[PDB]
């Protein structure tokens, strides 16, 4: 962003020097000056380089994810999952909840994924070697039966889901008249929390085949990671609810 | 009223972790007896990892338990140590005394030759540049060469037998390096000169830093090498195109802030998941080199815009806005010699403007160096009572944002100013 | 509500057995907290190898205030140190 502003002075310093509007000589370049301050001011260029990048699309193992399903799913087990951000000294990265409403139901899923580099210090405990799938696998099961201690029936799932095939892209502006009201024939709803569980922040994104204050993506790869599978930050900027 | 916590018993063979939820509002003397049957003439208790055992008195909730903190298993602290005495005075003297790692050993004499020829390279280097730099005959060309070449022979030859005196000898092989290749063609002291090092070091750098087999002297080749290189373009450019009156540093600063406003990826660009961390650290030695690289540019320029009298107003502000900058994109670096780093870039470039009046006999500005030193050090100090304007948390949201405007509306916003001062719009 | 007794950090007892099946010797500690609709909670253990390691993070701790101190003295002593210099170089020529 700094970089756009700099040139923008550059350029308009250049062209207020131009007391001698004229002969062509001071008056060109200052024609050239003023045009390009325009197309330099920031949501046209960035659709330039996207689909560059997009047609050019025409042809790890530092992060583990979870995911879980239960069926009779409520805001009632939200504290219970917003928890297993940071205890236990593991530093879950985010934690995702998504829904597909296709007909009539909405089918489940909660999503925990943990990074390597900032708890590689606990990892390290576990073996030489760094068990990263088992070490998350076990407290996927800790979320399993602390949740079924609740009541409601969990299920670990691997073959989790799909809201791309394996298709509109729309992140919402922040708050709740619109997750009651998301329409077509297949919908997907994806809730995610990140952002120090002692006062969490969140982004969310919804997918289905305007409708109050959504936006679309021009320029795709946020619906290639929608999926709870994923091991993905959701790109998008973060709210304190 | 139970709460979930996990604790830690690792005495037996490696360790055994579980987790389990326990009811608050008692003794723990209560509750020491069933955790003791879960996991597993000495007394044990609980306390948090990084803290002292916790009393078997207090509750898991007067002694601040939160729901899912990670307790250990360990010991009631201790008894007394159970004093000795001896009462001959003589033997008090050798019984009291073994705790010490005196035994002089055959390890105390390799760190003694070691240290001993690094001192012989440095004084024998700098023994024939004296030699031909105050006086002028070039024997010293000779012996630089001589040694020059000498230790670069011997860092290649103990890669595989020492691991730490090969990193230590490559490091110090540089010194006579730059200094070999700076007496091709001298000059007054020259101006292309400046051109032939900057290839010597930038080489003998890169070879090394691959060269390298594991951590412990990564950082100080990397920020070398980036000083090479960039002082070499920026000195190539002015040796045969541009005369460049001042516009080095201006090629400079520009070229310095450049460099630590994009930091990170450059970092990146020199890149079973077992060997993650040796790979982390790496990594991160990487960005703490770079960074210096920006700061010791930024300078270097900078030290030589405002280093002479008859400056520019203009010139003024061109250095002053650069270090705020830099000082102010500090919050944005994690570890803690990446932050001092770009942190005192004002402190450094303080004492070069001294030297500068003093050696320049101005004996007015020098005073007022020494006062705009004062100003940065004060502020360090109430900087470390009181962990209050340190820590941004006390502060406001949109301070918290004000600040970021006013950061990149400053280090990027000399680019104007930096058409006036070479006057680059004025033809 | 459903309230029934439990030996302290294990899943509550079985309304319909009594305390002599599940072997209740006299002088235990038992608890009067709910009911699990659910599961008895096996509490997985896994094994830890090095556990030293995790002690030595969390005595390094971060940033802290602890290396502005070594920041505060170490700027301060240059200051000092350049402070005579500069006055008696100002002097090892006139003064």
């Amino acid at each position: 962003m700094t970089a756009r502003i700099a040139l923008a002075s550059l350029f308009v310093v250049a062209a207020v020097l131009a007391q001698p509007w004229q002969t062509t000589t001071q008056r060109w370049v200052l024609g050239v000056s003023i045009a390009a301050v325009i197309v330099l001011l920031m949501f046209l260029t960035t659709r330039i380089g996207r689909a560059l990048a997009m047609v050019r699309r025409n042809r790890d193992a530092h992060r583990a994810t979870v995911v879980l399903r239960v069926d009779p799913a409520a805001p009632a087990q939200l504290p219970v999952v917003v928890g297993y951000l940071d205890r236990y000294g593991i530093t879950c990265d985010k934690v995702r909840i998504t829904h597909r409403d296709a007909g009539g139901t909405r089918r489940s899923w909660i999503s925990l994924t943990v990074d390597a580099v900032d708890n590689l210090a606990a990892l390290q405990a576990r073996s030489a070697r760094i068990p990263l799938q088992d070490t998350t696998e076990v407290v996927g099961r800790r979320l399993a039966d602390h949740l079924r201690e609740q009541g409601w029936t969990v299920t670990v799932v691997e073959g989790v889901d799909t809201p791309l095939p394996v298709v509109a892209a729309y992140r919402v502006k922040v708050l709740d008249e619109v997750l009651a009201e998301i329409p077509a024939e297949e919908t997907w709803t994806a809730l995610e929390f990140t952002g120090s569980p002692a006062e969490p922040l969140l982004t969310v994104c919804a997918a289905v085949r305007p409708l109050a204050g959504l936006t679309p993506a021009r320029g795709r790869p946020a619906l290639a990671a929608l999926n709870p599978l994923s091991t993905e930050r959701l790109d998008g900027t973060a709210v304190p609810l | 009223p139970i709460v979930r916590v996990a604790v830690l018993a690792a005495g037996d063979d490696g360790g055994r972790l579980t987790e389990m939820a326990l009811p608050s509002e008692l003794p723990l003397r209560e509750i020491l007896p069933a955790v003791q049957r879960i996991v597993q003439p000495v007394r044990l208790s609980l306390a948090p990892i990084g803290g002292a055992p916790f009393s078997l008195d207090a509750t898991l909730d007067t002694v601040g338990v939160v729901d899912g903190d990670l307790l250990a298993l360990q010991a009631v602290p201790s008894g007394p140590p159970a004093p000795r005495i001896v009462e001959d005075i003589a033997d008090a003297a050798v019984i009291f005394s073994e705790a010490r790692r005196r035994q002089w050993g055959p390890t105390h004499i390799a760190r003694g030759a070691a240290l001993a020829l690094i001192g012989l390279i440095l004084v024998g280097t700098g023994l024939s540049v004296a030699h031909r730099v105050i006086t002028g005959d070039l024997l010293g060309q000779f012996i630089v060469s001589g040694i020059a070449l000498a230790t670069v022979i011997a860092a290649l030859a103990v890669r595989n037998r020492s691991a730490v005196l090969a990193t230590s000898l490559a490091v110090t092989a540089l010194v006579p390096v730059a200094a070999a290749f700076a007496l091709g063609v001298p000059g007054d002291f020259g101006a292309p000169n400046v051109l032939l090092a900057a290839a010597g070091v930038a080489a003998w750098s890169l070879i090394s830093m691959a060269g390298s087999p594991d951590d412990r002297g990564i950082a100080v080749f990397t920020a070398t090498a980036v000083t090479g290189v960039g002082v070499l373009l920026v000195a190539g450019a002015a040796s045969l195109w541009v005369i460049s009156s001042d516009v080095i540093g201006c090629a400079l600063v520009l070229l310095g802030l450049i460099v630590t406003v994009q930091a990170a990826q450059l970092s990146a660009m020199w890149a079973v998941l077992a060997d993650l961390p040796r790979r982390v650290r790496v990594s991160q030695a990487h960005q703490t080199g770079v960074i210096a690289a920006g700061v010791l540019l930024g300078v270097a320029g900078s030290v030589a815009l405002v280093s002479s009298a008859n400056a520019s107003p203009w010139a003024w502000y061109i250095v002053v806005a650069a270090a705020a900058g830099a000082a102010l994109r500090a919050r944005v670096w994690d570890s803690a010699a990446c932050k001092a780093w770009l942190l005192g870039h004002s402190y450094l470039l303080a004492v070069a403007l001294l030297v500068a009046f003093v050696i320049g006999d101005r004996y007015q500005a020098a005073l007022w160096a020494l006062a705009a030193l004062a100003v940065l050090v004060l502020v360090w100090i109430v900087a470390a009572l009181n962990p209050k304007i340190a820590s941004p948390d006390t502060y406001s949201l949109p301070m918290r944002r004000m600040v970021g405007f006013l950061a990149t509306g400053l280090d990027a916003s000399l680019i104007p100013v930096m058409a006036l001062l070479v006057g680059l719009f004025s033809l």
